[PDB]
């Protein structure tokens, strides 16, 4: 029916599942993979 | 020299006219001849003129003025014009040539100091040498000086339109005051004395555009277009045509004119970029309206240009390449109050993801 494309075309989804996974801020992995790699060399 | 007993001097003076009036007549070409047809005759006899006497008071004028006709090699023409001061500068236009080259390099300080010597001696020239000085008094905020130059040019000879249309261009900014002088004394007088001018035709067209008389704007802009050669007048002549076509819900013909206005002369003014910005909205090709509207802010922002990219905003979500411009445009409509009605809607339409 047209009721589907009448609503999926005008609405706004600001948040979904994948939004929830990332922080709202800026936390890259340069400060994460650094220790992640340091832990593997000591073993 | 048949039997004139050594009269080579007058022969070289004869061929000097055939090496200078050709370049002088190549600029005012007619409809049956081209430019190269008078350039090729100006290049052949100049070499034959230098067989008797070389490097004289006017022979350097030809080498210098050969570069203005092709639009290149400006340093060569300035170095050839300076030599007339070191050989025998016995006239004023022997030195006036350097100021025209200073004008092409966007040097009005070097040009104004050279146009002062043109009025002290005031030699003979039907072209009103004071006209080029009143043309450089247009810049650097000398409105008290350029009118005093155009008035003397109008009192010596009213035949010159180059001293009259300037006062029309000096008066186009006043739209609420002095309208009759600007549509009649500066537009109806310059037209009846010289109808083949695309400047007065463009200005009569843009003056008639506000009076809602589009029947003559498109008629005059076609005649203001085919006789001009340089790219400064033709982009504006196409811009008037596409402006007259946009208000008639005729964007098909106006789109190509808006494209030609930017393809001919791009660094002229901000109007053709904004016309293509409001034009690319059509047919759903609003992608390129953003690229053409980007160059509008580079000159200066406007309260009307801020709502252009805001309405044609392709930013949706997690798209900071395009939402920053909509926010910065909305910050321009927020302070001023040009009867804002939907300005607050586009404000909240971005701030739903933010606070």
């Amino acid at each position: 029916v047209d009721v589907t494309r009448d609503i999926v075309s005008r609405e706004r989804v600001w948040r979904t599942r994948t939004t929830i996974l990332q922080s709202t801020g800026k936390n890259f992995s340069k400060n994460i993979f650094a220790i992640l790699q340091s832990v593997k060399a000591r073993e | 020299n048949l039997d004139y007993r050594d009269h080579e001097k007058d022969q070289m003076t004869c061929l000097d006219t055939l090496a200078a009036y050709y370049v002088q007549q190549a600029r005012k070409e007619k409809n049956k001849d081209n430019k190269k047809d008078l350039i090729t005759q100006a290049t052949l006899l100049y070499t034959m003129a230098d067989k008797i006497i070389m490097y004289d008071q006017n022979h350097l004028l030809g080498r210098a003025c050969f570069c203005l006709l092709e639009g290149d090699k400006m340093d060569q023409a300035d170095a050839q014009f300076h030599f007339v001061l070191n050989q025998s500068p016995n006239n004023i236009p022997a030195l006036l040539g350097k100021a025209c080259i200073s004008f092409n390099k966007k040097d009005y300080r070097g040009a104004l100091a050279y146009y002062k010597k043109a009025l002290r001696t005031n030699p003979g020239c039907p072209a009103e040498v004071r006209l080029g000085m009143g043309h450089c008094f247009v810049k650097l905020n000398k409105l008290e000086k350029a009118r005093l130059a155009f008035s003397r040019a109008l009192e010596l000879n009213s035949k010159c339109v180059g001293a009259l249309v300037g006062l029309a261009v000096l008066e186009l900014n006043n739209k609420e005051a002095d309208s009759i002088k600007n549509g009649v004394q500066l537009l109806s007088r310059a037209y009846t004395i010289d109808p083949s001018n695309p400047m007065v035709l463009n200005h009569l067209a843009n003056h008639f555009f506000f009076k809602k008389d589009y029947s003559k704007v498109q008629h005059l802009a076609l005649h203001a277009f085919h006789n001009t050669e340089v790219e400064a007048m033709q982009a504006e002549s196409c811009y008037q045509l596409a402006r007259s076509f946009h208000v008639q819900e005729d964007y098909d013909q106006a789109f190509q004119y808006y494209y030609q206005a930017t393809q001919f002369a791009s660094s002229s003014f901000v109007l053709p970029f904004f016309g293509l910005g409001q034009m690319y909205i059509y047919r759903g090709d609003k992608e390129n309206a953003s690229q053409c509207f980007e160059k509008v802010l580079k000159a200066y922002p406007n309260n009307y240009e801020t709502m252009k990219i805001l309405g044609s905003l392709y930013a949706a979500s997690e798209d900071q390449e395009k939402r920053d411009i909509a926010k910065g445009h909305l910050k321009k409509v927020t302070e001023q109050y040009p009867d804002d009605v939907e300005a607050w809607i586009e404000l909240a339409q971005i701030l739903e993801q933010t606070d």
